[PDB]
RNA sequence: CCGGCCGGGAACUCAAAGGAGACUGCCAGUGAUAAACUGGAGGAAGGUGGGGAUGACGUCAAGUCAUCAUGGCCCUUACGACCAGGGCUACACACGUGCUACAAUGGCGCAUACAAAGAGAAGCGACCUCGCGAGAGCAAGCGGACCUCAUAAAGUGCGUCGUAGUCCGGAUUGGAGUCUGCAACUCGACUCCAUGAAGUCGGAAUCGCUAGUAAUCGUGGAUCAGAAUGCCACGGUGAAUAC
């Protein structure tokens, strides 16, 4: 019913955020399917290095956007509304949707 | 065309996106710019290597 | 009973389901011979079930996705090789001599900076 | 030939066409706008087109329909 | 190389016929990395040669390759002076590969109809010894035994 | 025959036979052949004369041969006399569409010369 | 409605977190008994397994006062600042790096296969309608394993051309169009019709590559309103030779 997606750049911080989410969700209710890995975005950049000429000198960078998904079909609403607003999500992006 | 509607070009031709260059924000360079970080090759790297830009890491795939 | 083998070659994942019976080969819910078998892995897919026993001894159901002609060919061959657990692993001793058990780790090498493909270095003038 | 489905003409140049036609050909009119299009409304008129340093006069004719005003202005100098 | 011993794996035997030499021949005859075209052409030429000569399929080309293989090759050597054409002994695999390359290039330089028929014609004239591969083949034999004392 | 032309396309397939004529390409030839209701792989010469008559009539409907040659040539001299920028490049001989004259402009300038 | 689409399940591919594994480790032989070397077994992977990042002390008064900062000097009723147009795209020549060709291992027509990696909100823009076309109207879905860009080309199954300046080859050029943008003339991209140069493997000389390498075939991304044969990046087919 209620599907929650979390975005971050680090792999373990998202894991601990998902662990907190699932622990609080199971404490306040039930019917948790656990986090879903889903693909991880790899934003790749390349930049010239020298401030003048030297075309061959290049540096490769990449940003790992990690994404997690967890859904709950709990009937009671007084548990989900209480679960919200009490969690900091370990200071990374999280979205609430139906 | 439809009437003299086209002729209404009395504008200073500045609002058009074509007029904006989208240079760097710290120093200003016409070249070596990217939209994501909004800076330019050189500056970007300084920030990435100093560890300012979050989630930026060396690529060794 | 059912027997499973994975099979992989060049990001070409297969799935081979061997089983008793005297059926035909089936690849991607369809016949290999219908899928151009006479040149597509003409004698690659049916390598492992030739040397150890005859082809017409065990029915099977294969399905592979990702890759190309030789990609699917090698993926299915590797899957079949790791899908012949009819009686213990005595056949792996013979298949080791033939070298079919081990897969081909060789893969496309990434494209480097200052080069064209992987090792084609642009020509330079004078020295 | 190209460029959409309709010609383009400058406005501060389009202010001179009506005056030229009403008062007849008096003298070539000096201008910089290398953008207007020879529209029929110009047979029997002369226009001075800028090239950077000097405004070259040029007389308009009947077979300059698909040709632009700056077209008859040679900016490349050769030996 | 200069320090490490090397050795290449053995290509898969030719389909159906099971001729390792034929599988190597398709490798040499391969162009632009297209085994399908090379296989089709080699089989077309093989069947044409067999039906033209009345001979079998396996050894019909074996006879021509046996009759177009050299024995010694001149290696450009210059120890103290200018180049000396010093003939040397040909290894077995080197002899086989050199004869194969000779056949392939001889068929390449022809213009009869197309590769399928040119290869068959080359095989026939190699069996008879009236082709161009054989004409180039006798050159090494005539140029052998020039400078032995040098090495 | 010339088929409303000068060329004698003998022992040649239909589309190629009409392509050999000036002012007509593959697409225009396809139009002609389809309108005449004649097969394409059949040779033009081996065909019967009853269809060559229809082909004459069909080909006569487009501007081709010396008519088209003079039409296109007249435009060149016209843009030369107009004094247009696009025209004054013809009198000298060099790219007029805007190619780069520094290099790779030898097709229109002819072989090199010191 | 016999489409993984709908009940369901999670075995498996797969996706992403954590672990195991390969370390000359077990054996044989060689070797001053040591280091080490050769071979074998087992093992998916045998000898830093393949690839990347990683660049010592220093040399070239090597490059950048133009990315930025900065010592010294100079201008400051102009070497500062604003605007229109033009120029950086010129062109009797030379050189560098590439793309497309000289064709039958091919060209063209029909049918028909098999991939990976990416982007998307003034954005990607289904389907349907109009147009031979570039495109136009309608315009859902999608801030994303969902929707779109996007039916990969080589490949293979049939037919044609049958060795020519050709159904190869595409430059140049004329006419007619599509589309971004205040603005396509100097000076953009793409499309339709017509013309169809040079070029039939290339002198001295010279370049890259030892395995998924080279070779050849497609796809994507950044810059960016509108632009690639360039740069970065992904996959298919896949060699020859190292005495
Ligand atoms: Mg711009
Ligand atoms: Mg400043
Ligand atoms: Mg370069
Ligand atoms: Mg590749
Ligand atoms: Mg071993
Ligand atoms: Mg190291
Ligand atoms: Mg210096
Ligand atoms: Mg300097
Ligand atoms: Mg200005
Ligand atoms: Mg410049
Ligand atoms: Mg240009
Ligand atoms: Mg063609
Ligand atoms: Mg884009
Ligand atoms: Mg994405
Ligand atoms: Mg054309
Ligand atoms: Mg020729
Ligand atoms: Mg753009």
């Amino acid at each position: 019913r209620i599907r929650i997606r979390l975005k971050a750049f680090d792999h373990r911080l998202i894991d601990q955020a998902t662990a907190e989410i699932v622990e609080t969700a199971k404490r306040t209710g039930a019917q948790v399917r656990g986090p879903i890995p889903l693909p991880t975005r790899k934003e790749r950049f390349t930049v010239l290095i020298s401030p003048h000429v030297n075309k061959d000198a290049r540096d490769q960078y990449e940003i790992r956007t990690h994404l997690r998904l967890v859904d709950i079909v709990e009937p009671t609403e007084k548990t989900v509304d209480a679960l919200m607003r009490l969690d900091l999500a370990a200071g990374v992006d999280v979205q609430i949707s139906l | 065309r439809w009437n003299a509607v086209l002729k209404l070009q009395t504008l200073p031709r500045d609002s058009s996106p074509s007029r904006q260059r989208n240079r760097c924000r710290q120093t200003g360079r016409p070249h070596g710019f990217l939209r994501k970080f909004g800076l330019s090759r050189i500056k970007v790297r300084e920030a990435a290597m100093r560890g300012e830009i979050p989630g930026l890491k060396k690529a060794s795939w | 009973n059912q027997y499973y083998g994975t099979g992989r070659r060049k990001s070409s994942a297969a799935r081979v389901f061997i089983k008793p019976g005297n059926g035909k080969i089936v690849i991607n819910q369809r016949s290999l011979e219908q899928y151009f078998g006479r040149e597509t892995a003409r004698m690659v897919v049916r390598q492992p079930l030739e040397l150890v026993d005859m082809v017409e001894k065990l029915d099977l159901y294969i399905t592979v996705k990702g890759g190309g002609i030789s990609g699917q060919a090698g993926a299915i061959r590797h899957g079949i090789t790791r899908a012949l657990m009819e009686y213990d692993e005595s056949l792996r001793s013979e298949l080791r001599k033939a070298g079919f058990v081990t897969r081909d780790a060789r893969q496309v090498e990434r494209k480097k900076v200052g080069l064209r493909k992987a090792r084609r270095r642009p020509q330079f003038s004078k020295r | 030939r190209s460029l959409k489905k309709g010609p383009f003409i400058d406005l501060h140049l389009l202010k001179k066409v009506e005056k030229a036609v009403e008062s007849g050909d008096k003298k070539p009119l000096r201008t910089w706008s290398r953008r207007s299009t020879i529209f029929p409304n110009m047979i029997g008129l002369t226009i001075a087109v800028h090239n950077g340093r000097q405004h070259v006069p040029v007389f308009v004719t009947d077979e300059m329909v698909g040709h632009k005003l700056g077209e008859f202005a040679p900016t490349r100098t050769y030996r | 190389p200069r320090r490490r011993v090397i050795g290449q794996r053995k290509i898969l035997p030719d389909p159906k016929f099971g001729s390792e030499l034929l599988a190597k021949f398709v490798n040499i005859l391969m162009v632009d990395g297209k085994k399908s075209t090379a296989e089709s052409i080699v089989y077309s030429a093989l069947e044409t040669l067999a039906q033209r000569s009345g001979k079998s399929e396996l050894e019909a080309f074996e006879v021509a390759l046996e009759n177009v293989r050299p024995t010694v090759e001149v290696k450009s050597r210059r120890v103290g002076g200018s180049t000396y054409q010093v003939p040397v002994e040909v290894r077995p695999v080197r002899r086989n590969a050199l004869a194969m390359r000779w056949i392939v290039e001889a068929a390449r330089k022809r213009g009869d109809k197309s590769m399928a028929l040119r290869l068959a014609n080359e095989l026939s004239d190699a069996a008879e010894n009236k082709g161009t591969a054989v004409k180039k083949r006798e050159d090494v034999h005539r140029m052998a035994e020039a400078n032995k004392a040098f090495a | 025959a010339r088929i409303a032309g000068i060329n004698i396309p003998d022992h040649k397939h239909a589309v190629i036979a009409l392509t050999s004529i000036y002012g007509v390409g593959k697409t225009r030839s396809k139009a002609i052949l389809a309108a005449a209701g004649i097969a394409e792989d059949v040779k033009i010469s081996e065909l019967s004369e009853g269809q060559i008559d229809t082909l004459r009539d069909e080909v006569a409907k487009f501007v081709v041969e010396g008519d088209l040659r003079r039409e296109i040539s007249m435009s060149i001299k016209r843009l030369m006399d107009l004094g247009c920028y696009r025209g004054l490049r013809h009198r000298r001989g060099l790219p007029v569409r805007g190619q780069r004259t520094k290099t790779n402009a030898r097709t229109r300038k002819g072989p090199r010369k010191p």
